[PDB]
């Protein structure tokens, strides 16, 4: 179970290849459901599954 | 022989299953982003409830 800055959810976290704009914090594909989160801390994308 | 290329030419000559196949994944993602909704709930989110 994960919490990132507010956000809460269960999965999966792996290395993601893609990366997120500076200002963009989370992400979502077309079924606006949480793929991928960015670490508040390393800045890195953490895909979600 | 001029089928083929009449196939290759033409882009809706699929018309069928590419529709059966749209209207799918239309009801699909139409269910996965009613979760969205709170039907009247002060949220969607069963952790925030
Ligand atoms: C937080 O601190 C660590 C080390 O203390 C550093 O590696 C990291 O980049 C910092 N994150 C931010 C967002 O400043």
């Amino acid at each position: 179970n994960f919490n990132f800055n507010g956000l809460t959810g269960t999965g999966v976290l792996t290395e993601s290849n893609k990366k997120f704009l500076p200002f963009q914090q989370f992400g979502r594909d077309i079924a606006d459901t949480t793929d991928a989160v960015r670490d508040p801390q390393t800045l890195e994308i953490l895909d979600i599954t | 022989g001029k089928i083929q290329d009449s196939l290759s030419s033409t882009a809706s000559a699929l018309g069928k299953l590419q529709d059966v196949v749209n209207q799918n994944a239309q009801a699909l993602n139409t269910l996965v982003k009613q979760l969205s909704s709170n039907f009247g709930a002060i949220s969607s989110v069963l952790n925030d409830i």
